[PDB]
């Protein structure tokens, strides 16, 4: 049933219990949270997003770090390699879009033809993550959008 | 015509 | 299984709900005044509102004993914090006429409403037709066929 | 207790048959042995179909070919659809090379074929006894990592706007 996660493909990953998990990551460095595996598209690349709530590399103790990696997929033999699709990360601001226009935290990159962990050691600092509604009901939304040709 | 319950 | 209910997404904002064993379920609905059938929960669109349709085969409120009643309600959804409130998308119910579309253009029984922003369930976490179709009318055409009925709820996507 | 979630994207099913070598040997040993794709709906609230393959052939293709068939199954929504089933079907055995020449066949369903008529009015499948010969399938990359991919595409009704 985890092959049953094919998308647009946009993944929205909800990390609930933010406070507790952040705490566990401070006490335990390189503690990595994982998104579900997802398909960029039906019969396409299998990807997975990972986060460091208390940072990784240049970001440890001060930032959230965000990465994406390729998983072995059933349909890998049918696909173009290396993986070359545009990837966009967003930490969502959870405000009512009819009430206030949300200011999402966002970056986009073209895949580097060497690995496919790829991403941002400093995606957002702990100080910024406490603004607006990035944390709401003790959860955060990470969005990963992969552009289909 | 619309209503609760 | 709840992760099964999270895969339940409308197709262009449409849920088609089949109520099988129609004959029997109507009998249970006569025997028990508050017998309510439930559709699966479904999402309007992938990261959207979670809704659920309910039906009373033997009617509810002003329709009790005389009509099919069809209602829809908003449920707590994972992505409620990213959505506009109150829920305000137009809802269209159809009881489907199960005739072959190759013979004649089937005549669905259809009603449409705009959510009233004063009803509590449409605010951030049933509403519909008590008298959607009468017991006499539902036996016309092919609304009941092979002892099943099709309820369609379409939610207008912006 | 299962899904109904099995829908094609979009009108396309891709079926992976792994352990090909072993399954070919089993098919040689038992000629009545038929491999089945999962059932799938052409589109949400559409026809329920299923693909079948004979790794060591069937009828005219037995012992020499891969045989490929498709069939209409009873579906939850059959009463809301046009019968007989009449959408164009395309079979492909995929050549698993990094973008490759697929082996592909297409037909328009026979309006007299009893299985293409409405389910619920014993038999059977429609397709190709000689879809690809045993010799042809060892070419290119049709078999790779001990697996084959069968693709069935159904032409979906067109939207009216």
């Amino acid at each position: 049933e985890e092959l049953s996660v094919g998308s647009d493909g946009v993944l929205i990953w909800k990390i609930g219990s933010y406070g507790r998990r952040l705490q566990e990551a401070k006490a335990k460095p390189n503690l990595e949270c994982f998104s579900p595996a997802f398909y960029t598209h039906k019969y396409g690349y299998k990807l997975q997003v990972s986060a460091f709530l208390n940072g990784n590399g240049s970001g440890e103790g001060t930032h959230l770090s965000l990465y994406i990696r390729v998983l072995p997929g059933a349909f890998d033999n049918l696909l173009e390699w290396p993986f070359a699709r545009r990837v966009t990360f967003s930490l969502l601001d959870q405000s009512d879009p009819g009430l206030a226009k949300p200011q999402h935290v966002t970056e986009t990159f073209h895949p580097d033809p060497n690995w496919k962990g790829f991403g941002y050691p400093k995606f957002i600092s702990h100080q910024d993550i406490r603004k607006r509604n990035y944390v709401r009901d003790d959860a955060v939304f990470i969005r990963a959008a992969v552009e289909l040709p | 015509r619309l209503r609760a319950r």
